[PDB]
DNA sequence: TATAATGGGA
């Protein structure tokens, strides 16, 4: 409803970095060779940054 | 030993010999000194900036000026995290942050072959080394092992903030290319801060010889 | 960055925070009354890993000794730099030798 | 150079002699059986006397309280039975210092596996998991050197770190073999036929089993991704991924044609009863996203299968009819 | 010009094929390959302005 | 439909400055008249 | 799971 005026840059901290995040990706992998669906814990699991 | 008949008289480490049946102390302070990102931040969570701010001021009265120019560049340093609510430990990461997927995309184009962003590697280099220093405190391992892999870790950090900065660029195999970090994302030509400015291409617009 | 904002808050050249983020050096957070080289150590102090565990875990040195040949001193007995714990194998540092390896009995 | 200061680290930790490589092992093996003689003695678990004998050696800083409790209660024993904590407390010294005696051996036989997706350091610290498992139940007493079973556990946690890591795409460790077996041979036939085979013949030189068609799907796993990053031409102003269409992302004309045909069908169904309209809604998955068999429709409003398919079907002709007037839903229909 | 860079780095391809294999008998066939010259010639005609 | 356009509540490039920027972890503050947070993202990036 | 193998490479 109200109307962005001013932006403000500053720094991050951790609990402020978690604030952000859906969840923790815990494994490096992505997605699977033979399905091609996300991993659980990787980098474009749904379970944290959304639905596809 | 012998509920008080015996005791050390001076300080240091112990170590029970069990085949001589001594018990000996080699001279050894209990001294703490680190190294890495935890040791600067303990010291930047320890720094009273109200002091500081005082000490710089004390020292820029001072004729020389040198040490007064050094005391002024020192303060303004100080007084942007006191005018701000900046708390000076946050520039070290504990967590670090994870663009949201569709900017780093990973599709298959056509011939069935896979394209993804630079970003997820250097992600995932850094997934890697941060879970192996995991399984690798929790497995006791020797202090030389350890501080290679948090060598290694804050290698990895930077190289997701800013690839080439600081050391050699990684580098996918089969190229010299450097991986795109996030700070090529912002800065340069085709970074974020010139793409509305260098204008885009409109829907509903069309061309013709006049 | 071009002039470091963890290097000024501190007063640490870039040179100096380098071998502390990256580990080649270790940094005094409290020194506990320690000592090296005639001058203590003050705090933010920098230090190589071989004066740490020197400071830390103590110094000793181990002299190999040609097969067959007996030493002039005994187990866990105290040492004198210059002494003559085998001939030849002149002491370094004062301290207490230990034999650790034992051929004969 | 992040490996001249590692390599200059592990330099700093001389080798050691036969007598020590024994001894060290020795000790670990006496350390581990003076644990499992405490969990019978004191009564709990072996991990938890693995990790407070760690603790009170490799560092000093829950750790106020169930570590120094736990630790309390082993110094608050018996004389005859504090000299296991006391053997298994240099046991563990013996073991951090095995392991950095042979850090070297690491770098030896890391050096062999460069270039295939791993850098120089994760060769070697992976490396370094395998000396710490061969050293955690290595036995002296076969009178082997300690470098022969370690080399076989570096190359496994290096091998199986390369199978687990390297790839973007994990790929299965057998595949991994299998793809390194396609290969090595693709590069002695080029050098034999001075060009690159054919699918045919490189599946006549993989042997039994392998197809022209096996060899190309293989093969077709085997390649890396693009970068969406590959610069396209001189010019620094295009990326490859600047040029690439957004197939999975509706464009306006779709967004709006799936809105307008469900704008469309819920006019086109108000022109039923309620019923009719709910008994197509549930058969077709238009609630909930589940085509509704007869049965549950039926349980739904009390009434039998037959009784909701003459249902669905006056509710379809009756569409139909409106249809065919209105002719508002022809199209949509590709 | 592009030929002799392509025999230049088909060079390469033949000093270092030399300190392997069993170097009293090698045919030069299995120490020539097509791929240096090859990619040279292809690099000039498809790429050069 | 025969509408008018309607304006965008908050430009897609305001967004992805903000998630890239706080991708470099920095905290991006989006501020209205009084200096209160606005909230650009609606209830779809907010927890 | 065990011959032994112990400081990189452009």
């Amino acid at each position: 409803k109200k109307e962005v005026r001013k932006v403000r840059i500053a720094l991050a901290s951790p609990e402020k970095i978690r604030s952000w995040s859906y969840g923790e990706v815990e494994k490096p992998e992505t997605i699977n060779y033979r399905t091609l669906k996300p991993e659980r814990d990787g980098l474009f699991d749904e379970r944290i940054f959304g639905p596809i | 030993a012998d509920g008080g008949k015996v005791k050390s008289e001076i300080y240091g480490r112990v170590e029970v010999d069990l085949v001589r049946n001594v018990v000996r102390v080699v001279e050894s302070y209990d001294i703490d000194a680190r190294m890495g990102a935890e040791a600067i931040q303990e010291l930047l969570k320890e720094l009273d900036l109200e002091k500081l701010e005082r000490e710089l001021l004390e020292e820029m009265k001072h004729p020389s000026r040198a040490r007064r120019a050094k005391a002024r560049k020192r303060l303004e340093v100080v007084r942007a995290f006191l005018d701000s609510g900046n708390r000076p430990e946050w520039m070290i990461l504990e967590a670090v942050p994870v663009l949201p997927p569709d900017l780093r995309p990973m599709v298959q184009v056509d011939g069935g072959r896979f394209a993804t962003s630079d970003l997820n590697d250097l992600y995932r280099r850094l997934i890697n080394r941060n879970n192996r220093l995991k399984k690798l405190l929790a497995q006791g391992a020797p202090e030389i092992i350890i501080r290679n892999e948090k060598r290694m870790l804050q290698e990895a950090v930077d190289a997701v903030i800013d690839n080439g900065r600081r050391g050699s660029p990684v580098t996918n195999p089969g190229s010299e290319r450097p991986l795109r970090s996030l700070t090529d994302i912002l800065s340069g030509k085709q970074g974020r801060f010139r793409q509305n400015l260098l204008g885009k291409r409109v829907d509903y617009s069309g061309r013709s010889v006049i | 960055d071009v002039p470091s904002k963890i290097g000024t808050l501190l007063d640490l050249s870039a040179t100096e925070l380098e071998q502390v983020l990256y580990f080649n050096k270790y940094i005094v957070l409290d020194p506990k009354g320690a000592v090296l080289d005639g001058v203590p150590v003050e705090k933010r102090q920098l230090l190589t890993d071989e004066e740490y565990r020197e400071l830390r875990y103590g110094k000793q040195e181990t002299y190999p000794l040609p097969a067959g040949v007996d030493a002039l001193v005994k187990d866990g007995e105290e040492v004198v730099k210059g002494q003559e714990l085998a001939p030849g194998v002149v002491s370094r540092m004062d301290g207490v030798a230990l034999y650790r390896f034992p051929r004969r009995v | 150079d992040p490996v001249r200061q590692y390599l200059h680290e592990i330099g700093q930790v001389p080798l050691l002699t036969l007598e020590e490589e024994i001894d060290l092992a020795r000790k670990v093996e006496e350390g581990m059986e003076a644990i499992k003689k405490l969990s019978e003695a004191t009564g709990l678990d072996q991990e938890l006397i693995r990790e407070v004998v760690r603790a009170k050696i490799l560092g000093t800083a829950p750790d106020p309280k169930t570590v120094e409790e736990v630790d309390g209660k082993l110094k608050s024993l018996p004389k005859e039975l504090k000299r296991y904590l006391h053997i298994a407390r240099e046991g563990e010294a013996a073991r951090q210092h095995l392991i950095e005696a042979n850090l070297r051996l690491v770098v030896s036989i890391a050096k062999k596996y460069t270039g295939r997706g791993l850098s120089f350091l994760d060769l070697i610290q992976e490396g370094n998991q395998g000396l710490i498992r061969a050293v955690e139940k290595f036995e002296y007493k076969r009178r082997f050197k300690f470098s022969t079973y370690a080399t076989w556990w570096i190359r496994q946690a290096i091998n199986r770190a390369i199978a687990d890591q390297a790839r973007t795409i994990r790929i299965p460790v057998h595949m991994v073999e299998t793809i390194n077996k396609l290969s090595r041979t693709a590069r002695q036939l080029q050098q034999e036929l001075g060009r690159e085979p054919s699918y045919e013949e490189i599946a006549e030189a993989m042997g039994p089993g392998w197809d022209a068609k096996r060899v190309e799907e293989t093969l077709k796993i085997a390649q890396e991704p693009v970068s969406l990053e590959t610069p396209i031409g001189d010019e620094k102003d295009s990326f490859y991924g600047d040029f690439i269409p957004d197939e999975n992302l509706p464009s306006p004309v779709e967004a709006a044609a799936q809105s307008l045909l469900s704008e469309e069908l819920e006019k086109a169904l108000s022109k039923l009863s309620e019923r009719e309209a709910m008994v197509l809604k549930l058969r077709k998955g238009l609630i909930d996203g589940r085509e509704h068999t007869l049965e549950e429709v039926g349980a739904y409003f009390g009434v039998t299968r037959e009784r909701i398919r003459q249902i669905e079907n006056k509710a379809l002709r009756k569409l139909k009819y409106h249809e065919s007037r209105t002719r508002k839903l022809r199209d949509f229909l590709e | 010009d592009q030929f002799r860079v392509g025999l230049a780095r088909l060079a390469r391809g033949v000093r270092e094929r030399m300190v392997m294999g069993s170097p009293d008998t090698l045919t030069p066939a299995k120490l020539v390959n097509s791929r240096p010259l090859e990619a040279a010639l292809r690099e000039f005609f498809s790429r050069s302005q | 439909k025969g509408e008018d356009v309607p304006e965008p509540s908050v430009p897609e490039s305001f967004r992805v400055l903000v998630k890239e920027l706080q991708a470099l972890a920095l905290d991006v503050q989006t501020l209205d008249e009084k200096d209160n947070p606005v909230d650009i993202f609606e209830g779809l990036a907010s927890k």
